[PDB]
RNA sequence: UCAUAAUAACUUCUCGAAUCGCACGGCCUUGCGCCGGCGAUGGUUCAUUCAAAUUUCUGCCCUAUCAACUUUCGACGGCUGGGUAUUGGCCAGCCGUGGUGACAACGGGUAACGGAGGGUUAGGGCUCGACCCCGGAGAAGGAGCCUGAGAAACGGCUACUACA
RNA sequence: AAACUGCGAAUGGCUCAUUAAAUCAGUUAUCGUUUAUUUGAUAGUUACAUGGAUAACCGUGGUAAUUCUAGAGCU
RNA sequence: AUGUGCGAAAGGGUCCUGUAAGCAGUAGAGUAGCCUUGUUGUUACGAUCUGCUGAGGGUAAGCCCUCCUUCGCCUAGAUUU
RNA sequence: GUUAGUUUUACCCUACUGAUGAACUCGUCGCAAUGGUAAUUCAGCUUAGUACGAGAGGAACCGCUGAUUCAGAUAAUUGGUUUUUGCGGUUGUCCGACCGGGCAGUGCCGCGAAGCUACCAUCUGCUGGAUAAUGGCUGAACGCCUCUAAGUCAGAAUCCAU
RNA sequence: AUUAACGAGAUUCCCACUGUCCCUAUCUACUAUCUAGCGAAACCACAGCCAAGGGAACGGGCUUGGCAAAAUCAGCGGGGAA
């Protein structure tokens, strides 16, 4: 079984009560009573009219209100594995401390040092031999 | 009716099938976004939280967040929503779409886990898929690897692996341009 | 009341390069130091070019069995604002009573897009011009709009009508 | 290769339905305005470098039907 | 004719109408006064609006419940077999 | 040929529809002589593109679901009715003003329960016996034949009962 | 022979409207109704159940049958060739 709610007043409806009316533009009314389709056909205005569960819902008396925001936004998790290599390994890729990363900075600046060093050598010889050239 | 369950924490999707009107009675009043305990699914799926993704009508329609009807409406889409892409820039569209109130219309369900039980799934928490790219911005490698403001962070770059299909030859590797 | 400058202030308030390729250079504390060339793409304002939109003067075929027309709900003007890229009865309020006409207004017909021009000839003319060039309008009929410097666009979208 | 971003797609081509100071022709004005692009000038009042998404992509779908598209994981 | 009695009020339920009288307001299109002249300056008047208020009124006369709300009445009078 | 022109009385007797009632003490529970009698027609699906027929065409019983006319009831829902003068709005006048009221034969308008009510709403409408027309069985008269002459079977919206 | 205006004159069609109708239902006041008081008239051969018959050719009375139980109240309009 099924029910429905009063387009006009929002009143409760069960099977069998009130009637259907079907307006000239294909939109469907439903009314629980005759009071509330006597007042519809009058072009009368729900928001005016005391008793309806819309004019009480705008003018907020007896309803208080609910929110849950902040507790679905503390979803976080954690990381996962990526395909460069496995995962136990790319931890180990920053596992260690600064001690042996710190001493191959060293011998990579040596080696930085070591070829400019090379090429003013070799720049002062390819100098000399242009001149003598 | 049919489900497309996807987990994102081992990144891994399966679809069952369910035939049992009664089982889904529990839904059919969730809106998108929200949580709900899938423990009445059955035994296996004790101590589980799932939240509603979205599904596909009868016919195909998709469902779009923010329109409150258990029907399908007509709409005037525009640049940034969600089913439809332009073909040209500045073009408006009217479509129709999928209110956001579950029913027992729709066709194919489709959900994600966020917490787990203590039992396992047979086909869905076994296997774990892996991350397929990882990063190339110069901040995310010294994020990432937790190397300091002077830590040459060029060397550390991911690199995979690639077999040249030249009789044999020996594989060489490839990597992701750093930028920036 | 132009160009330009000075003073007092203001702004959900902009712009003043977190951008890419070639070359490989010069100095002395020798430091993973400092300086240095030619291009591409952009950027506020001014000037120019391709323009665009409005606009002054004069010029159109037949008809009186069309003689008085325009202002209810702008018709002629004044004032204060709104809106547009800008002027303007373009629009909103208040106030005057005007504007055109026998030198043919207003209305009706056109088997009427306009012009450069075609056909025929003593001179004067008569007639044609949809059509290769210039200008205007339209994409079945009407209206409405997004992007952009530029569209009321239709080999773009929205709704109705008629077809399908 | 594919795809994101930039530009053009408002030019060309076709037709003459409507239109009688309307379009159009010669001749004037913008001290009454807009202008991508082209050309020439032009801007002293963490800094060895800052932040989150998204495409392409692997893999799981719906409808008899389309240059329809959903949800999950990277940049 | 002592009763799960009869009657009159009352309370509760269910229905109908649609927010009472009174008081208050940094509400109210403005007009007329009085001044130390004001961020609402006050005094007079003012359809209507907002709050106390889904409130007030009616409810069996052919609606329902009440031993557990109150007050009353009662083993007759006459005629006939 | 045309136009306008008064339509009287029932309370009596009987007939009919209903409602009381004296005599054998007052009551409760029953039998049933007699009188009355009630249901009707159609459509759709399947049988069936079948039987029949060269073709074109084109049926019927059983089964299932509905509908037309008629009859007897009922009011949960829908509609009608409003003196519930119940609640509200409002015109004129009268009670000095507000509140609360009178009058305008029910001032007027909106909503309106209860009761009554509508194929304008909902429910329901049975099967036994004997027969007519007709088709038959055994069988003479009349060695054969024959539904009839003796006997007998089936049988209609008919007749009589339930 | 035409004819503007006029008409509680006769006739036909159209728009709006409605219980005239499909198809009937409900409400109010005054009677009808019962009681106390008052209280008539028309009319009347005798009277008052039917079917068939014959008869002055359509009987309440005759012939043959059917039947048949005191006293009464509210309606009704077949008959008494009322
Ligand atoms: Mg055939």
């Amino acid at each position: 079984m099924r029910t429905y709610e009063d387009t006009f007043s929002g009143q409760r409806i069960y099977p069998g009560k009130g009637k259907l009316y079907v307006r000239g533009d294909s939109k469907i009314f439903r009314f629980q009573n005759g009071k509330s389709e006597s007042l519809f056909l009058q072009r009368k205005n729900p928001r005016r009219i005391a008793w309806t569960v819309l004019y009480r819902r705008q003018h907020r008396k007896g309803i208080s209100e609910e929110v849950a925001k902040k507790r679905t936004r503390r979803t976080i998790k954690s990381q996962r594995a990526i395909v460069g290599a496995s995962l136990e390994v790319i931890k180990e890729r920053r596992s260690m401390r600064p001690e042996a990363r710190n001493a191959a900075r060293l011998a990579a600046i040596k080696e930085s040092k070591e070829k400019k060093a090379a090429a003013q050598a070799a720049k002062k010889a390819e100098k000399a031999k242009n001149a003598a050239a | 009716m049919k489900l497309n369950i996807s987990h994102p924490a081992n990144g891994s999707q399966k679809l069952i099938e369910v035939e049992d009107e009664r089982k889904l009675r529990h839904f059919y009043d969730k809106r998108m976004g929200a949580e709900v305990a899938g423990d009445p699914l059955g035994p296996e799926w004790k101590g589980y939280i799932l939240r509603i993704t979205g599904g596909n009508d009868k016919q195909g329609f998709p469902m779009k967040q923010g329109v409150i009807a258990p029907n399908r409406v007509r709409l005037l889409l525009s640049e940034g929503h969600s089913c439809y892409r332009p073909r040209r820039d500045g073009e408006r569209k009217r479509k129709s779409v999928r209110g956001c109130i579950v029913g027992p219309d729709l066709s194919v369900l489709a959900l994600s886990i966020v917490k787990q039980g203590e039992q396992d799934i047979p086909g869905l928490t076994d296997v774990v898929h892996p991350k397929r790219l990882g990063p190339k911005r110069a901040t995310k490698i010294r994020r990432f690897f937790s190397l300091s403001k002077d830590d040459d962070v060029r060397k550390y770059v991911i690199r995979r692996e690639v077999q040249p299909k030249g009789e044999g030859k020996k594989p060489y590797t490839k990597a992701p341009r750093i930028q920036r």
